[PDB]
C-alpha cells in the first residue's frame, strides 16, 4: 500500500529555480532508490537522475536531486528553466518486489495573438452518394482564440440534427484548428437549393456556401 | 548498442487475450545478467508498472495486476512476450518495453511505445470519401483540399499525403464521437490554386485495427 | 573623512569590509583631490561601496 | 507585495510602490541591476489544478 505523492501541476518562469517533490506514504523515502524520468509527450521516457544524487552521462548538471528523509519526501531541484524542459516528471520506487511510480509533474510554458479564421467548405462527394450517404464538412483553421461557434444552415433554416463539431486544437504555427461535420441523407442534400456553414469568431462572421452541382 | 522493439497488433477486444512481443537487436537476452520489464502509461496519466522478468523463470507482478499477467522468455528468438487476460476498456495505455539495468534501479533504455485501444463491439473499417476543391473552396491565392474519414471503429487512424511527401499545411484533426457509436475526422492540406489541375493529390488513410488501407485521389469538382 | 582609515592597526567601516591592511604592510599610499572631474552637478552616484 | 525592507505591525496596510533597496544602488529609478520591484503579478489560470 505504498504510493508516491507528486504535485500534479507545477509552473515556473524560465531562468528560475523550482523544486519538485515526491512523498512516500508508508515506507520511508530513503529505504529504496528513487529514479526520476522526464518524458516528452509522444515519446519514450528518459532517465534523468539515478541513486538520488547522480546525474547520468548526457543530462545537464541542473538536474539535481535531494532526499528529505525526515519528511519521507524525495526532492528534485531544477535550475535554469528552458523551453525543452516542459515534460512529464515521474518518480520511481521499488517497495518490496513491486515497482511503484509517481503521480506525475507537468511543466507548463509559463503565446500567440488573434488570428484570422480561414473557413473552407466541401460539398459531399459523388463517391459518397452511391453509398447512400452524404456529409457536409466545415473547416476552421489558423485562428485564435480557440473558441469558435459553428451553425449549419439549409438555405435559411439552421441545421442541428447530424451536426458533429471538433474542439479547437493547436497547430504548428501556434494557431488553432477545428472542423464541423454535417451528416445528411442524399435526398436532403438535393432537397434544399443550397447549404452554408457560418463561423462566428470574436464577433466577426465568415460564411461560405455550397450548392449541388 | 542495444535496441528494444515491440510488435504485435495494436488492438485487442474486451474479455480477450493480449499478445505483444518485444524483440531485441544488438544484444543477448541471457548474457549480461539484467532484467526485462513491461511498463504501461495511459494517455494523460502516469506510468504504471506491470511486471518484471529474468531470463530464467523468475517473475514478479503488480498486486493490482496479479493473476492476469503472463510473461515468457524465448532465448532462441532473442525476445520476450507478455500475455494479458481479461482486458477491459480501462486498459487503454501506451505500452513501453524498457531494459532494466538494476532491479531497483533505473530503466536505462526505453523502447518506443505502441498504442493499445480496447473497446466493446466489433471493429469497423473506415469509409474514405474525396473532398473536391472548387471556386467556393478558395479564399485568395490559396485553396484547400482533403479527405473525409467517417464511420470507423476504433481509434486511431493515420492520414498521409503523397506517401508522406506532403507535410506542410497538413492538418489532421482529432476525432469526435458520432451520434451512433462510431467516430469521424478529416485531414486537409492548404495548396495554391495554380497547381489544382496540374498536380495529383492522394491521401493515404490507414486503419491498422481493421487492417484496411485506402488510397483516395483528390480532384477538383466536376459539375454534373 | 576616510583617508585617515587607510592605515594598519584600526577598525572602521571601509578598511575592514573592502580592503584589509595587514601588520606587515610595506605599502606606499598616495591620494589627492580631483573633484572637478570625477563629480558633477545633480548628484554623481556612479561609484559604490 | 513580494519585497519589503522590514517587518510590519499586524493589521497594517502597505501601499508603498517605492522600489525596494534590492541592492541599494542607483538604478535611475528603474528595477535594473541591484534593483527589484516589490509588486509583482499573479499566475492565475482557469486550467490549473
Amino acid at each position: 500500500n505504498f504510493m508516491l505523492t507528486q504535485p500534479h501541476s507545477v509552473s515556473e518562469s524560465p531562468g528560475k529555480t523550482v523544486t519538485i517533490s515526491c512523498t512516500g506514504s508508508s515506507g520511508s523515502i530513503a529505504s529504496n532508490y528513487v529514479q526520476w524520468y522526464q518524458q516528452r509527450p509522444g515519446s519514450a521516457p528518459t532517465t534523468v537522475i539515478y541513486e538520488d544524487n547522480q546525474r547520468p552521462s548526457g543530462v545537464p548538471d541542473r538536474f539535481s536531486g535531494s532526499i528529505d528523509s525526515s519528511s519521507n519526501s524525495a526532492s528534485l531541484t531544477i535550475s535554469g528553466l528552458k523551453t525543452e524542459d516542459e515534460a512529464d516528471y515521474y518518480c520511481q520506487s521499488y517497495d518490496s518486489s513491486n515497482v511503484v511510480f509517481g503521480g506525475g509533474t507537468k511543466l507548463t510554458v509559463l503565446g500567440q495573438p488573434k488570428a484570422a479564421p480561414s473557413v473552407t467548405l466541401f460539398p459531399p462527394s459523388s463517391e459518397e452518394l452511391q453509398a447512400n450517404k452524404a456529409t457536409l464538412v466545415c473547416l476552421i483553421s489558423d485562428f485564435y482564440p480557440g473558441a469558435v461557434t459553428v451553425a449549419w444552415k439549409a438555405d435559411s433554416s439552421p441545421v442541428k440534427a447530424g451536426v458533429e463539431t471538433t474542439t479547437p486544437s493547436k497547430q504548428s504555427n501556434n494557431k488553432y484548428a477545428a472542423s464541423s461535420y454535417l451528416s445528411l441523407t442524399p435526398e436532403q442534400w438535393k432537397s434544399h437549393r443550397s447549404y452554408s456553414c457560418q463561423v462566428t469568431h470574436e464577433g466577426s462572421t465568415v460564411e461560405k456556401t455550397v450548392a449541388p452541382t | 548498442q542495444v535496441q528494444l522493439q515491440e510488435s504485435g497488433p495494436g488492438l485487442v477486444k474486451p474479455s480477450e487475450t493480449l499478445s505483444l512481443t518485444c524483440t531485441v537487436s544488438g544484444g543477448s537476452v541471457s548474457s549480461g545478467g539484467y532484467f526485462w520489464s513491461w511498463i504501461r502509461q495511459p494517455p494523460g496519466k502516469g506510468l504504471e508498472w506491470i511486471g518484471c522478468i529474468y531470463y530464467s523463470g523468475s517473475t514478479n507482478y503488480n498486486p493490482s495486476l496479479k493473476s492476469r499477467v503472463t510473461i515468457s522468455v524465448d532465448t532462441s528468438k532473442d525476445q520476450f512476450s507478455l500475455k494479458l487476460s481479461s482486458v477491459t476498456a480501462a486498459d487503454t495505455a501506451v505500452y513501453y518495453c524498457a531494459r532494466q539495468l538494476w532491479l531497483r534501479g533505473r530503466f536505462d533504455y526505453w523502447g518506443q511505445g505502441t498504442l493499445v485501444t480496447v473497446s466493446s463491439a466489433s471493429t469497423k473499417g473506415p469509409s474514405v470519401f474525396p473532398l473536391a476543391p472548387s471556386s467556393k473552396s478558395t479564399s485568395g491565392g490559396t485553396a484547400a483540399l482533403g479527405c473525409l474519414v467517417k464511420d470507423y471503429f476504433p481509434e486511431p487512424v493515420t492520414v498521409s499525403w503523397n506517401s508522406g511527401a506532403l507535410t506542410s499545411g497538413v492538418h489532421t484533426f482529432p476525432a469526435v464521437l458520432q451520434s451512433s457509436g462510431l467516430y469521424s475526422l478529416s485531414s486537409v492540406v492548404t495548396v495554391p490554386s495554380s497547381s489544382l489541375g496540374t498536380q495529383t493529390y492522394i491521401c493515404n488513410v490507414n486503419h491498422k485495427p481493421s487492417n484496411t488501407k485506402v488510397d483516395k485521389k483528390v480532384e477538383p469538382k466536376s459539375c454534373d | 573623512d576616510e583617508v585617515r582609515q587607510i592605515a594598519p592597526g584600526q577598525t572602521g567601516k571601509i578598511a575592514d569590509y573592502n580592503y584589509k591592511l595587514p601588520d606587515d604592510f610595506t605599502g606606499c599610499v598616495i591620494a589627492w583631490n580631483s573633484n572637478n572631474l570625477d563629480s558633477k552637478v545633480g548628484g554623481n552616484y556612479n561609484y559604490l561601496y | 507585495r513580494l519585497f519589503r525592507k522590514s517587518n510590519l505591525k499586524p493589521f497594517e496596510r502597505d501601499i508603498s510602490t517605492e522600489i525596494y533597496q534590492a541592492g541599494s544602488t542607483p538604478c535611475n529609478g528603474v528595477e535594473g541591476f541591484n534593483c527589484y520591484f516589490p509588486l509583482q503579478s499573479y499566475g492565475f489560470q482557469p486550467t490549473n489544478g
